[PDB]
């Protein structure tokens, strides 16, 4: 009701003997008094109910996105927000996130505006990859000035991989691969192993072998433990 | 009119036809190829979207068209349309910008789509920084670090279309002890030039470091391993040659730039001697032939300015030679003439051919244009004559 | 120039002054136009003066150089108090009369310590502050209640 009818003061102070249902009420994901709600519980040191809140926000379009510099200027808000969170409340991991976040839609965007322009490769098997019979169909259909179409972005997205992003899995299960387990873990090291070392036979020159090898020396993948060359 | 910062960074692109010169916050490009002494000013501020790691400085150079028909030449009367990709370096990450007029000012999430980001290999012995890039498309983009290690990235696939993929570093970094430039072929880049363009995807590139290491790489595009149809350090040799015709060439000796001349097995060195009883330097024009057939070589020629004894050396860059090559129709092409490039004069030569003993090497037509301290040379590029 | 950095502080508190006066004509004891022409001249002289100091420090070569940390020192003590001073202005608009821009100016202020110009909030942080001055913008909105 309170937080409702701008009675803030009243909430925290005036009757201190309910303060453990008060920590039920901040688990909400979100109290309800809209979009200035969040904004109190920043205020308050009373963090945790508006990391919870904010992502009610994010999923508006009528919050963020009523046009172009009011947008730009929400995200700005959000993140300076985060900057203030203290000790009261540990939202540090969220602060985090939050920032992450503008970075995230550029990697989103990058990726997808490859595969746009025929960014997905042809498949290896054969002359050509059977993906891309699939690939081609969903390009068109958002090619085409219509609807947004929310499944045909996420299929999209994963099927066809940057040559720009094969460093990445590499690296990933050298440092965290024996949580997933060994055999896991050895089982796609392996398989990038196998093209790696099926080149440098089919003709003289190797070279290729050390710089697999040599290279995840550079960010310490052995020191890691358990992580193979090319074998 | 604009902010000037403390580093400007220029390259005239004319395999697209456009001028640049960059800022470290913005890059300003503009048609340079135009028919008109006025131009459109293309400004592009830097993002915050993007990602950047250790600490290299922001060179943007000019890369082809990708959202605009392509320009395999200098082109356009003063259209805005045509500019073509732009690859900016911020760290660790090579940016390449698709368009670059669809940028509105109050939203920068269409910018996203248009940034492809590529990491480039951490771990460096003697550091990294952007130096000196050379647009050497048909191929992509050859870019050289202080230490002396050269990147080698293409800025397309294999399907034609834009993609980077990290070709191969011509120079390696050496974690060999002790050294890391000292004793390697890598040091300091001191000029990135380009060869001929001889077509099938290939360009040459000329590498010459500050050592006196003349390095020639066949680049193509798609190659994990670039040949190297030159290695010989030549600083001893011109040395030795210069005490055949000149009795004061003893001691000092700089070689500044290389230049390729008319003829592509022949490179055009840029020495100094200095001159003791006097304290004149006498720029020596070298005409040096390289055998890629053999990997010897045989200086032509030593030729020595009589009427310019001047020391003159660069205010932005170190002493440059220029020869323009040839893309258009030109009557004969047994004489080479040579322009030696300075803030303050440009010396125009001609150099021998004749091997006369009965006028000497040298003693030919000379002639000096004087120029103002007021030339500060940011960039350059050439085609045609 | 180094007279310019000092009068920075010292003109922002010169207009402070006069609308310490101002405020004892807030509550309509004025005509309430004459009360908000001023106010805005003081809002914005403070913030100006803030901004001013910045960008003199950061390009005369101080910003460039190991000697920075005697003028971060400086900028520490500008910075929160100023700031504060504006802050705890706006709220005794807001009730005496009776306007919710002035609730919303006091809001305003927030944006400003989280802003980096020398990383403003944690200087508020380390001095303790940043509750107080948090706590302070809630009970802002409180006064419409």
């Amino acid at each position: 009701y309170l937080i409702k009818h701008k009675k803030l003061n009243d909430l925290i102070f005036r009757f201190p003997q309910q303060h453990d249902v008060l920590i039920q009420f901040f688990q909400e994901s979100a109290p309800k008094y809209g979009h200035v709600a969040w904004i109190q519980q920043i205020l308050d040191g009373s963090y945790a109910d508006a990391m919870n809140t904010l992502k009610n926000i994010t999923v508006d379009d009528s919050k963020k996105g009523e046009s172009l510099s009011e947008c730009e200027l929400h995200l700005n808000v959000a993140k300076l927000s985060s900057l203030l969170v203290e000790k009261d409340n540990l939202d540090i991991n969220t602060l985090r996130k939050i920032q992450y976040n503008l970075d995230t839609i550029d990697a989103e965007k990058n990726i997808s505006n490859k595969l746009k322009k025929g960014e997905v490769q042809i498949c290896k098997r054969f002359k050509n990859g059977s993906i891309r019979e699939v690939f081609n169909i969903l390009v068109e259909e958002l090619k085409s000035t219509t609807v947004v179409n929310l499944s045909d972005l996420v299929e999209l997205y994963s099927m066809l991989d940057d040559e720009e992003s094969l460093f990445i899995p590499l690296r990933l299960l050298s440092v965290d691969g024996n949580l997933l387990n060994f055999e896991v873990k050895k089982f796609l090291n392996a398989l990038v192993w196998r093209r790696i070392v099926l080149l440098n036979a089919s003709n003289e020159g190797d070279k290729l072998l050390q710089h697999i090898v040599k290279r995840v020396f550079d960010e310490e993948l052995p020191k890691n433990n358990d992580f193979p060359l090319p074998s | 009119g604009f902010s000037n910062d403390d580093e400007l960074n220029g390259y005239i692109d004319m395999q697209i036809g456009y001028g640049l010169v960059n800022d470290h916050k913005k890059v300003y490009i503009w048609n340079i190829h135009s028919t008109q002494k006025d131009t459109p000013y293309i400004t592009v501020p830097f993002r915050s979207d993007d990602n950047d790691e250790i600490a290299v400085a922001p060179r943007c150079i000019l890369t082809f068209p990708a959202t605009m028909d392509e320009s395999p030449l200098a082109l356009n009367p003063n259209d805005q349309d045509e500019t073509g990709g732009l690859i900016i370096i911020k760290g660790s990450k090579a940016i390449y910008y698709e368009d670059i007029n669809s940028i509105n000012n109050l939203n920068f999430k269409l910018s996203e789509k248009f940034s492809h980001e590529l990491e480039l290999p951490i771990n460096s012995s003697g550091g990294e920084k952007c130096d000196l890039m050379l647009n050497c498309e048909p191929a992509g983009i050859v870019l050289s670090t202080n230490m002396g290690r050269i990147f080698f990235i293409t800025i397309r696939n294999s399907m034609g279309k834009p993609q980077l993929k990290l070709g191969k570093l011509l120079n390696k970094p050496f974690k060999l002890g002790i050294w890391s430039k000292i004793f390697n072929t890598n040091s300091s880049v001191v000029s990135l030039r380009n060869g001929p363009i001889l077509g099938k995807g290939t360009r040459l590139v000329y590498i010459t470091t500050n050592k006196g290491i003349f390095q020639t790489w066949q680049l193509s595009a798609t190659n994990s391993h670039p040949t190297k149809l030159i290695d010989v350090n030549i600083y001893e040799a011109i040395l030795e040659s210069l005490q055949d015709l000149y009795p004061f060439a003893h001691g000092t000796l700089k070689i500044w730039d290389s230049h390729p001349l008319q003829d592509e097995s022949s490179q055009l060195f840029l020495s100094s001697i200095y001159d003791s009883s006097c304290n004149e330097t006498y720029y020596i024009l070298s005409t040096i032939i390289f055998d890629s057939s053999s990997n010897s070589f045989t200086i032509f020629s030593t030729y020595r300015l009589n009427t310019f004894m001047e020391s003159i050396t660069d205010t932005k860059f170190k002493p440059k030679i220029f020869i323009p090559q040839m893309e258009n129709a030109n009557d004969t092409n047994e004489v080479t003439s040579i322009l030696v490039m300075f803030p303050n004069a440009v010396v125009i030569t001609q150099v021998n051919s004749k091997l006369d003993s009965s006028y000497s090497m040298r003693r030919k037509w000379e002639d000096i244009v004087s120029l103002r301290n007021d030339i500060d040379i940011i960039g350059s590029g050439y085609d045609s004559k | 120039e180094e007279i310019t950095q000092y009068e920075h502080l010292i003109k922002g508190i010169r207009e402070y002054e006069e609308w310490q006066k101002s405020v004892s004509l807030l509550s309509s004891e004025s005509n309430i136009p004459t009360l908000i022409e001023k106010l805005q001249g003081f809002s914005k002289d403070t913030f100006e003066l803030i901004k001013t100091f910045l960008v003199d420090l950061t390009s005369s070569n101080f910003a460039d150089s190991a000697d920075y940390e005697i003028l971060y020192e400086i900028r520490a003590l500008y910075t929160p108090f100023l700031l504060m001073e504006l802050h705890k202005k706006l709220v005794e608009a807001a009730k005496l009369l009776k306007i919710p821009k002035f609730i919303s100016e006091a809001l305003a202020f927030t944006s400003l310590v989280a802003n980096e110009n020398d990383k403003i909030y944690l200087l508020f942080q380390s001095s303790g502050k940043l509750k107080e001055y948090l706590d302070l913008v809630a009970r802002t909105a409180t006064l419409s209640n």
